[PDB]
RNA sequence: CCGCGGCGGGUGUUGACGCGAUGUGAUUUCUGCCCAGUGCUCUGAAUGUCAAAGUGAAGAAAUUCAAUGAAGCGCGGGUAA
RNA sequence: CCCUGUUGAGCUUGACUCUAGUCUGGCACGGUGAAGAGACAUGAGAGGUGUAGAAUAAGUGGGAGGCCCGGGCCGCCGGUGAAAUACCACUACUCUGAUCGUUUUUUCACUGACCCGGUGAGGCGGGGGGGCGAGCCGGGCUCUC
RNA sequence: GCCCGGAUAGCUCAGCGUGUAGAGCAUCAGACUUUUAAUCUGAGGGUCCAGGGUUCAAGUCCCUGUUCGGGCGCC
C-alpha cells in the first residue's frame, strides 16, 4: 500500500461500477484501464436471505467495505460508471443505486463524472417468452 | 511459571538438587509435591497403581482422621490420639449435613475395619469415593501399625488417567538432610511399585505454591 | 495469505502535445519478476478521457480514447485511437417530430490510418413555422449524404493525424456542413459521432516522441 | 489387428463425406413406461478393504510388531435402436 | 435307440486348478538447474459453559496463606455444587505460526544418452557489406524487411 | 475364522455425554351459510440384550440375540 502524491494538489482517481440489477447489486471498483481491479464485493456476501440480496441497506453495507478497504490504500476520486442489466431484457436500474452512490458519497469520497454504459443493442434478438408471454 | 534461581532442564545430583532455598517466592510454607509421569503404563488396564510409602520427615501437613470401626481395636488404640468412634459415627457422618459451616467431613483419613466394610461403603460410599476418604483394600487400612504412620510422614499414591502421577513429599521448610531422606524413599520405592515395562521414572518435578519444577538423577 | 498489492509499481500515462494538460492519472503495474515485463502488460492499456478535463474551457460531451505505446520510466506514452458521443447528448438530442440523417466513409491519411468517420444530422424547426411535421425529402437526404461524403475526404486526403485532431477539437467540419447545406433544408444539430482507427502503420518510434517535443 | 523375436508386419500409395467393430432389414407408417438387477462407463483422498519395495522401534541376530498404502473391486452419479 | 463302463471326443458358462495378452507399482540404463505441497520432531502462543460456585470450577495431588506493598484483595470452613475456585504448575484436545531437521514432495527449465519425421541428408547460428528507411541528436543502426 | 457398519411410538424416521424429536394414521373440538383441503391439543416411546466407568449413558468399551460389505484359504 504505497502512495506518491499529494493531497490537496491534486486528487487521486479511481473508477466505479455500479451493477444494479433486481435481485442483486455489484460494485467493483477497478482503475482507469478497467482491467486493473482494486476491490470487489457483492449484495450476497452480507445478507443471509436470497429475497434481500437486492435490498437497498445490502449495498449499504458492502460500498461502506469498499470505501473502508480503499482508504488505506490511498484514493479520494471516482468516476462512476453506472450499468443495468441490458441487452434484450429490462433496462431500468433497481433501487439499489440512489442509496449506494449517496452511501459512499456520505462515506467520504470525491465523485468525479458520471455516466451510463447500458449495453443498449441497434436490433435486438429474441427475448426469452413466448407471444402470449410469461403469464401468471 | 518460573523459579528464577533453578533451571529445571538441568540435573543437579542427589545433594546438589536441595539447592531449593532459592525458590523461596512465598512467605508461607510451599506444599513441596511431585507430579512424576508413568509411561508405558495404561490407566485402562486391570494394572494396578495404588500404594503406600511411609516417608520419615514429618513433612508438616495438618491431619484430621475419622477412623472408622467396631473391634478390639476400640480396646487397642484408644489412648494413640486418634477420635475412634463406634457406628455412632457412621450416622454421623452420614451426609445428612451438607450444610452452613459444619459437614461430615474434614477428616483427611477414614478407615475401614474387616466389621465396618458392610457400612461404610454402604453409607458413605458416593458421599467419600470421590473425595478419596473411601477405605479399600490399596489404600492400606488395617491402622493397628500403620495408623501411628498415617500420622507420621506416610503418604499414599494412585495412578491418574492423563498419565501422571500426584503425590506430596515435603515442604520447602525443612533441612536440606531431611530432604536428602525424602530424596532417597522418594526415588527408591516407586521402581519397586513400578512393574515391568517401558522404562519407569520419566518426568520427576519438585513443586511448590507458585513454583516451578525442577529435575534431579 | 500474503497481501498482492504492495508488488505494485505507479506508473504515470501523458498526452501528445497539441493538447493542454499532460497528467492523467496512475494505474500501476507488476514488476518485472522473472519473465513477465512491467512494460509489456502495461503498454497495451486503453485510456477513456473526457475533453474537457484535457482542455480549459470547452465542451464536455466529447471523449478521446489513448492507448499506450511506449515506456520511459513512471511515463506512458499515447496516441490517438478514437472519438466517441455521449449517451446523455445523442439521446437527448433524438426527439420526435424531425428527422434523422447518418452517414459514414472510410479515409486513408498521407501516412495512413485507414480512419472509419461517422456522423449525423439532424432537420431544424423553423422560427414562424405552424405546419408540425418539418420533415425532408428522400432526395434532399441523399444529396445531403453526399455532401459529408465529399467533406470527410476532403479534409483528410490531405493532411496527415496531427493535423485532424486540431479539425476535430473544435467543431470545424459540423460548422462546415452545416453551413454547407443550409441550402437545401435547414439542419441544426450536426455531429461527427465516432471516429475509429482501423489499420495502424509501422512503429516509428520518435514520431510520437515529435508529438511530445 | 497379426506375431517366438527387433526401429518387426497388415489396414495404409490411408486421415472423420475416412478406417474398424455391431444389431435391424425396401419404401409409406409408427416406434410406448421402467436404470432396481447382471453389464458398461464417469467424480473419486468424498473413504471401508487392499502385495512387493522402501521406513521407523524392541532384540546378540535370524526375526517380530507398527505408520503409510497404486489399480481394481465397494460407495455416488449418467445410459434401454 | 435305451442302459452300463470309474472309456473318449465337439461346444458353453456362476464348475475346479491354471495360462498368452493387456492395466498399475518398484528397481535399473537415467543426467543438469530453481521453485513450490507435507509427514509436526524439539518446543512457542491461544480456548473451553447442565448453574450450583467470585466465573466457563475440562481432569490432576496436595496446600490452609500468601500475593502485591506491620497494611489492602481471596479460603480452603462457608457462600454451595457431582468434585469448590487462596495456592503454582503438569497433563489432554484442537487452532495458528516461526524453527531445524526430518522427509513423501509437483509443476516449470537445459541437451548429451535414447525415440520419431524429411531429404539426391543442399544455402543453419552469429558477425559483416548491401538495402526500406529511421531515436535523425547525419550517427552506433532500431522491430519487420 | 479377519476386519466393518447397521437396529428407537402401530409404517419411514431425528438424536452432538447432562432432554425421547419428527411426518404420516386413528379420536375431539375450530375455522366455513354447509361438504373439501388446511389449522391445534391429546393417546402411544421400554431408545435391538446384559454389564461396565463416569455424579450423571440412548451416546465410549465389552461381549452375547439380527441384517450386510469386502480380502483371504493345505487338515
Ligand atoms: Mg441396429
Ligand atoms: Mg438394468
Ligand atoms: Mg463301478
Ligand atoms: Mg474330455
Ligand atoms: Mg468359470
Ligand atoms: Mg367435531
Amino acid at each position: 500500500s504505497l502512495g506518491p502524491q499529494v493531497a490537496e494538489g491534486e486528487n487521486v482517481f479511481g473508477v466505479c461500477h455500479i451493477f444494479a440489477s433486481f435481485n442483486d447489486t455489484f460494485v467493483h471498483v477497478t482503475d482507469l484501464s478497467g482491467k486493473e481491479t482494486i476491490c470487489r464485493v457483492t449484495g450476497g456476501m452480507k445478507v443471509k436471505a436470497d429475497r434481500d440480496e437486492s435490498s437497498p441497506y445490502a449495498a449499504m453495507l458492502a460500498a461502506q467495505d469498499v470505501a473502508q478497504r480503499c482508504k488505506e490504500l490511498g484514493i479520494t476520486a471516482l468516476h462512476i460508471k453506472l450499468r443495468a442489466t441490458g441487452g434484450n431484457r429490462t433496462k431500468t436500474p433497481g433501487p439499489g443505486a440512489q442509496s449506494a452512490l449517496r452511501a459512499l458519497a456520505r462515506s467520504g469520497m470525491k465523485i468525479g463524472r458520471i455516466e451510463d454504459v447500458t449495453p443498449i443493442p441497434s436490433d435486438s434478438t429474441r427475448r426469452k417468452g413466448g407471444r402470449r408471454g410469461r403469464r401468471l | 511459571m518460573s523459579s528464577k534461581v533453578s533451571r529445571d532442564t538441568l540435573y543437579e545430583a542427589v545433594r546438589e538438587v536441595l539447592h531449593g532455598n532459592q525458590r523461596k517466592r512465598r512467605k508461607f510454607l510451599e506444599t513441596v509435591e511431585l507430579q512424576i509421569s508413568l509411561k508405558n503404563y495404561d490407566p485402562q488396564k486391570d494394572k494396578r497403581f495404588s500404594g503406600t510409602v511411609r516417608l520419615k520427615s514429618t513433612p508438616r501437613p495438618k491431619f484430621s482422621v475419622c477412623v472408622l470401626g467396631d473391634q478390639q481395636h476400640c480396646d487397642e488404640a484408644k489412648a494413640v490420639d486418634i477420635p475412634h468412634m463406634d457406628i455412632e459415627a457412621l450416622k454421623k457422618l452420614n451426609k445428612n449435613k451438607k450444610l452452613v459451616k459444619k459437614l461430615a467431613k474434614k477428616y483427611d483419613a477414614f478407615l475401614a475395619s474387616e466389621s465396618l466394610i458392610k457400612q461404610i461403603p454402604r453409607i458413605l460410599g458416593p458421599g467419600l469415593n470421590k473425595a478419596g476418604k473411601f477405605p479399600s483394600l490399596l489404600t492400606h487400612n488395617e491402622n493397628m501399625v500403620a495408623k501411628v504412620d498415617e500420622v507420621k510422614s506416610t503418604i499414599k499414591f494412585q495412578m491418574k488417567k492423563v498419565l501422571c502421577l500426584a503425590v506430596a513429599v515435603g515442604h520447602v521448610k525443612m533441612t536440606d538432610d531431611e530432604l536428602v531422606y525424602n530424596i532417597h524413599l522418594a526415588v527408591n520405592f516407586l521402581v519397586s511399585l513400578l512393574k515391568k515395562n517401558w522404562q519407569n521414572v520419566r518426568a520427576l518435578y519438585i513443586k511448590s505454591t507458585m513454583g516451578k519444577p525442577q529435575r534431579l538423577y | 495469505v500474503v497481501d498482492p498489492f504492495s508488488k505494485k509499481d505507479w506508473y504515470d500515462v501523458k498526452a501528445p502535445a497539441m493538447f493542454n494538460i499532460r497528467n492523467i492519472g496512475k494505474t500501476l503495474v507488476t514488476r518485472t519478476q522473472g519473465t513477465k515485463i512491467a512494460s509489456d502488460g502495461l503498454k497495451g492499456r486503453v485510456f477513456e478521457v473526457s475533453l474537457a478535463d484535457l482542455q480549459n474551457d470547452e465542451v464536455a460531451f466529447r471523449k478521446f480514447k489513448l492507448i499506450t505505446e511506449d515506456v520511459q520510466g513512471k511515463n506512458c506514452l499515447t496516441n490517438f485511437h478514437g472519438m466517441d458521443l455521449t449517451r446523455d447528448k445523442m439521446c437527448s438530442m433524438v426527439k420526435k417530430w424531425q428527422t434523422m440523417i447518418e452517414a459514414h466513409v472510410d479515409v486513408k491519411t498521407t501516412d495512413g490510418y485507414l480512419l472509419r468517420l461517422f456522423c449525423v444530422g439532424f432537420t431544424k424547426k423553423r422560427n414562424n413555422q405552424i405546419r408540425k411535421t418539418s420533415y425532408a425529402q428522400h432526395q434532399q437526404v441523399r444529396q445531403i449524404r453526399k455532401k459529408m461524403m465529399e467533406i470527410m475526404t476532403r479534409e483528410v486526403q490531405t493532411n496527415d493525424l496531427k493535423e485532424v485532431v486540431n479539425k476535430l477539437i473544435p467543431d470545424s467540419i459540423g460548422k462546415d456542413i452545416e453551413k454547407a447545406c443550409q441550402s437545401i433544408y435547414p439542419l441544426h444539430d450536426v455531429f461527427v459521432r465516432k471516429v475509429k482507427m482501423l489499420k495502424k502503420p509501422k512503429f516509428e518510434l520518435g514520431k510520437l516522441m515529435e508529438l511530445h517535443g
